[PDB]
């Protein structure tokens, strides 16, 4: 029993973005599917309903105007439509199997099964590579034998990125914080790690980050500062 | 309850094992097969009058209550066989089995699974159920919504 | 719309011992048909909800024995008799007897550990940022526990507002502690205006404030 979403997207304000969810396992006709919402760090929030087995459909008071639900019977399938898209409409969406008569209740409680999700990301910005700046280790970042160091990834958008440390040799104490959104749309973040600060003359420490999206990749030598 | 029988002011639906009727709207059940309309307070100017499937409002200083009818209990504000007061089912329901001369409850099932043996018959095993209602109009057919089978449009 | 609100918003557990979570509606949910449509869901980090519990207190296939659901009226509860380590994630109440079902707004299970004071950092901007016309201060508060902890800018002794942004690091699987690091952004010309850049930092774990600066070009 499973519901598969399509994946992720990104769009511009004003846009549109359709949501497919397949249900397989169980008779899809004989149900129907919620459609829920999770903005970052945020909690559910319920969208709308529809009927594969009669087509009926239930928006929420906060999207009505401008979501559209539909099913495709032949392959089992029920999209969700969202237009005039703002960016407070960044959020993860998923799909619930759920009642088929919206006018009776029998023995069957929905929200049963849930698809994976799919990320929508609403953002007047244009895919960029982020710029990576040493966060070089001082005695400002040194306690008692221990050094921190980091880098700081700025500007890049969409999500994600990925940072590791010394192509992944160096785990210990590596801190990749969650992205933030500025005010300018674009995201940055950092990863910071904490060595022994007798190792700041032993070892290289590089970042290595990478953003897929932008096929960009960067690798950033973070020297110690005396 | 059975195919031949007519629901009044209610359709009759089919779970693995039965047959009941579910009434239209907000009527409750007067007996297995019939449905009324039902009072929200039960007071004086409503006794005798359903508050519920299988209980109405009755006289007990002095006062009304919602009571179930002989044979029923009040169970989570339901009124349930007695026979299946402590019985759980998981994807169905507790009916009384027509087969046992001594009142018992059994789990009758949504569509789609069938009474598990190998879960003290409880309505976790998957197995089909054939659908048994007579849909008298010609523009309408049994059809499967929501673990019952009832009549609708084709 | 009926509010569904839940208590508390993070619950620290200890691995075997129990936990409740509470969920109150602003009205009741007992439908016309004498049912109570309340539902509890579990989201593990990373994953979709997963239902555990309809109807106030039917567990679904494949949930432990030690979850469990009761209540009644407006006020619902989510015990978990013995915690094992894989139920730390976000749990939801529902309501679907009112329309729109409505959630509640989540609380979080991690595990509980004691107090730890955070280690405090901060890092100037880099000269190769700084070539570039903007400026970013990083403070770092290293390893700490609970996670709640208030951090304040101030650039020569004045508190900075609008002009930072923070974010924390889900909670550590060796030892429990979080990490949180803030940013101060600012344009290359109003960071060459000033001398003290200071993070404040206040903690459980600390008795008074800590504050770590730098001079600037020092």
């Amino acid at each position: 029993v499973q519901l598969v979403q399509s994946g992720g997207e990104v769009k511009k304000p004003g846009a549109s973005v359709k949501v497919s969810c397949k249900a397989s396992g169980y008779t899809f006709t004989s149900y129907g599917i919620s459609w829920v919402r999770q903005a970052p760090g945020q909690g559910l929030e319920w969208m709308g309903w529809i009927s594969a087995y009669n087509g009926n459909r239930k928006y929420a008071q906060k999207v009505q105007g401008r979501v559209s639900m539909t099913i495709d019977t032949h392959t089992s399938t029920a999209n969700m439509e969202l237009r005039s898209l703002r960016s407070d409409d960044t959020a993860v969406y998923y799909c619930a199997k759920d009642r088929g008569d919206g006018d009776y209740r029998y023995y069957y409680y929905g929200m049963d099964v849930w698809g994976q999700g799919t990320t929508v990301t609403v953002s007047s910005a244009s895919t960029k590579g982020p710029s990576v700046f040493p966060l070089a280790p001082s005695s400002k970042s040194t306690s008692g034998g221990t050094a921190a160091l980091g880098c700081l990834v700025k500007d890049y958008f969409p999500e994600p990125v990925t940072v590791s440390w010394n192509s992944g040799a160096l785990t210990s104490g590596v801190h990749t914080f969650p992205a933030v959104l500025q005010s300018s749309g674009l995201y940055s973040l950092s990863s910071v790690v904490t060595v022994p600060s007798s190792s700041l003359g032993t070892q290289t420490y590089i970042c290595n980050v990478n953003h897929k999206p932008s096929n960009t990749k960067v690798d950033k030598k973070v020297e110690p500062k005396s | 309850v059975t195919v031949d029988t007519v629901c009044k002011r209610g359709f009759l639906i089919q779970m693995s094992g039965h047959l009941e009727c579910k009434c239209e709207n907000d009527l409750v059940l007067v007996n297995e097969e019939t449905c009324e309309e039902k009072v929200l307070k039960c007071d004086e100017k409503t006794v005798n009058k359903p508050c519920g499937d299988f209980s109405k409002c009755i006289k007990i200083p002095v006062s009304y209550a919602c009571k179930c009818n002989l044979g029923y209990d009040m169970v989570n504000n339901v009124c349930i066989p007695n026979e299946c007061k402590q019985v759980t089912c998981g994807n169905g329901k507790c009916i009384l089995d027509t087969s046992n001369p001594v009142k018992t409850g059994v789990c009758s099932c949504n569509i789609g699974k069938v009474p598990n043996v190998q879960d003290q018959n409880k309505c976790s095993k998957d197995g089909e159920t054939k659908c048994s209602l007579k849909c008298l109009k010609e523009q309408e057919t049994c059809k499967a919504v929501d673990g019952i089978y009832k009549c609708d449009c084709k | 719309d009926v509010v569904m609100t839940q208590s508390p918003l993070s619950l620290p557990v200890t691995l075997g011992q129990p936990a409740s979570i509470s969920c109150r509606s602003s009205q009741s949910l007992v439908y016309s048909d004498g049912n109570t449509y309340l539902s509890w869901f579990q989201q593990r980090p990373g994953q979709s909800p997963r239902r555990l519990i309809y109807k106030v207190s039917n567990r679904d296939s494949g949930v432990p024995d030690r979850f469990s659901g009761s209540g009644s009226g407006t006020d619902f509860t989510l015990k978990i008799s013995r915690v094992e380590a894989e139920d730390v994630g976000v749990y939801y109440c529902m309501q679907d007897t009112h329309w729109p079902p409505t959630f509640g707004g989540g609380t979080k299970v991690e595990i509980k550990r004691t107090v730890a004071a955070p280690s405090v950092f901060i890092f100037p901007p880099s000269d190769e940022q700084l070539k570039s016309g903007t400026a970013s201060v990083v403070c770092l508060l290293n390893n700490f526990y609970p996670r709640e902890a208030k951090v304040q800018w101030k650039v020569d002794n004045a508190l900075q507002s609008g002009n930072s942004q923070e974010s924390v690091t889900e909670q550590d699987s060796k030892d429990s502690t979080y990490s949180l690091s803030s940013t101060l952004t600012l344009s290359k010309a109003d960071y060459e205006k000033h001398k003290v850049y200071a993070c404040e930092v206040t903690h459980q774990g600390l008795s008074s404030p800590v504050t770590k600066s730098f001079n600037r070009g020092e």
